[PDB]
RNA sequence: UCCGUAGCGGUCCUGACGUGCGAAUCGGUCGUCCGACCUGGGUAUAGGGGCGAAAGACUAAUCGAACCAUCUAGUAGCUGG
RNA sequence: GUGCAGAUCUUGGUGGUAGUAGCAAAUAUUCAAACGAGAACUUUGAAGGCCGAAGUGGAGAAGGGUUCCAUGUGAACAGCA
């Protein structure tokens, strides 16, 4: 449907960007009726919103150099 | 509503009408001239083929800069196009005429499109921006479409 | 007879030759979908996300030359369409494209 | 700007309140000629002076 | 003081564009870049006046005398009806 | 205040051009699913990319004045949708 609001509030709750927020694609309709920060912290606890890890920028090559 | 042409047999004839339809008038006129002599099943099949680019609309009067295709040689013409929006609008209107015929109890498979015409609707106004601070019209050219079916066996 | 799956290999290097750098991987997707429509007579062709990964694995300008593709013609599900059967198009990982015929796999 | 004065903010308040459409029941009246609100203002088009 | 970035500017292609992104822009190439440097805000100077490292330049896309209203329906041995 | 064919006449409306010029500055999109009458353009996930700390990032001043936020609509606008 439209999850523009949920990703914004999840980014604000997790203190990361919208780049790292993972919404569950299978459980779209259960996230689609969250519309609040308190109910989005619950879905973060339940695992329907996951903070993705940082993209790897390895330092090992120029350490080797 | 005062129609332009009266049917020769109003018991066995049904009507359909549409006003202020946001379609190009020239494309609508050329495809209505293509539809004008057809039976309703052939017209529905050919309008589906126009949107699928299997058969074309020959552009006979408003043909300035219209390219040439191979499919126009079935019409004895060289320039043809495939107006998709214009084919869908008078397919919706042809379905409306089908529903009006079923209301009057006319036979479905004997309907031949006896009358069809396209008139110019009032033009509606937008504005485009040109060089050296000049602003030019961006006028739309909508159409009124009118058709009458007749049982012709 | 109507529900059948089998494995082909597709030479993207001859299906690609001539098109510019920014359109090679989308043209490879369109050529795979066109090959599926020609080989299984269904206009409804659905390409797997893993196959999209396999075509776009390097980038947009260096598409892999050959690719191993399993076609599975299947009966259509609910919301009965004008299409009656569809074709699921699946990546098959393989090491060498040497002496691989058209293999008729079975369920 | 965000550094408004009281008189400017009050003028903006009035010009905000005049920017609503007409109520639906006024053109059921007997001596009525109004079709819509012709004194309307959009923030992008008309820049209100100031 | 020299090369050179940000900034400031605008040589050449008399390139692009030229019913344009644009009533003066864009690309490459260029001048300068610690000082007569660049810049915001405040303030002063008003039309035969201002201000000018001086081109009759600038003075709200208007400058060898800005813009608005009035005298004004100014006059025309001239043009068109 | 009495007769129009003209005054690059005034105002309003409409043609041919013409479905034509054009919708070409800044590397780039692809697959699947959801909502829906309708999906190249909405949303989600997986990719492949770009801006690459003098940023296409995060905050302010001037200016704007509700453009901020939530829900609904797809009549008109957002030069395709
Ligand atoms: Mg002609
Ligand atoms: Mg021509
Ligand atoms: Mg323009
Ligand atoms: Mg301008
Ligand atoms: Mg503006
Ligand atoms: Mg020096
Ligand atoms: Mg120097
Ligand atoms: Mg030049
Ligand atoms: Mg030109
Ligand atoms: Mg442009
Ligand atoms: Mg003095
Ligand atoms: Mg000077
Ligand atoms: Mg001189
Ligand atoms: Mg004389
Ligand atoms: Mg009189
Ligand atoms: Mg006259
Ligand atoms: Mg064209
Ligand atoms: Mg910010
Ligand atoms: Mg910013
Ligand atoms: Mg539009």
């Amino acid at each position: 449907s439209m999850l523009r609001l949920q990703k914004r509030l999840a980014s604000s709750v997790l203190r990361c960007g919208k780049k790292k927020v993972w919404l569950d694609p299978n459980e779209t309709n259960e996230i689609a009726n969250a519309n609040s920060r308190q109910q989005i912290r619950k879905l973060i606890k339940d695992g329907l919103i996951i903070r993705k890890p940082v993209t790897v920028h390895s330092r090992a090559r120029c350490r080797k150099n | 509503v005062r129609y332009s042409l009266d049917p020769e047999n109003p018991t066995k004839s049904c009507k359909s009408r549409g006003s202020n339809l946001r379609v190009h008038f020239k494309n609508t006129r050329e495809t209505a001239q293509a539809i004008k002599g057809m039976h309703i099943r052939k017209a529905t099949k050919y309008l589906k083929d126009v949107t699928l680019k299997k058969q074309c609309v020959p552009f006979r009067r408003y043909n300035g800069g219209v390219g040439r295709c191979a499919q126009a040689k079935q019409w004895g013409w060289t320039q043809g196009r495939w107006p998709k929006k214009s084919a869908e609008f008078l397919l919706h209107m042809l379905k409306n005429a089908e529903s009006n015929a079923e209301l009057k109890g006319l036979d479905v498979d004997s309907l031949v499109i006896e009358h069809i015409q396209v008139n110019k609707a009032p033009k509606m106004r937008r504005r485009t921006y040109r060089a050296h601070g000049r602003i030019n019209p961006y006028m739309s050219s909508p159409c009124h479409i009118e058709m009458i079916l007749t049982e012709k066996e | 007879n109507e529900v059948v799956t089998r494995e082909y290999t597709i030479n993207i290097h001859k299906r690609i030759h001539g098109v510019g750098f920014k359109k090679r991987a989308p043209r490879a997707l369109k050529e795979i979908r066109k090959f599926a429509m020609k080989e299984m007579g269904t206009p409804d062709v659905r390409i797997d996300t893993r196959l999209n990964k396999a075509v776009w694995a390097k980038g947009i300008r260096n598409v892999p030359y050959r690719i191993r593709v399993r076609l599975s013609r299947k009966r259509n599900e609910d919301e009965d369409s004008p299409n009656k059967l569809y074709t699921l198009v699946t990546y098959v990982p393989v090491t060498t494209f040497k002496n691989l015929q058209t293999v008729n796999v079975d369920e | 700007s965000s550094h408004k004065t009281f008189r400017i903010k009050r003028f903006l308040a009035k010009k905000q309140k005049q920017n609503r459409p007409i109520p639906q029941w006024i053109w059921m009246k007997t001596g009525n000629k109004i079709r819509y609100n012709s004194k309307r203002r959009h923030w992008r088009r008309t820049k209100l002076g100031l």
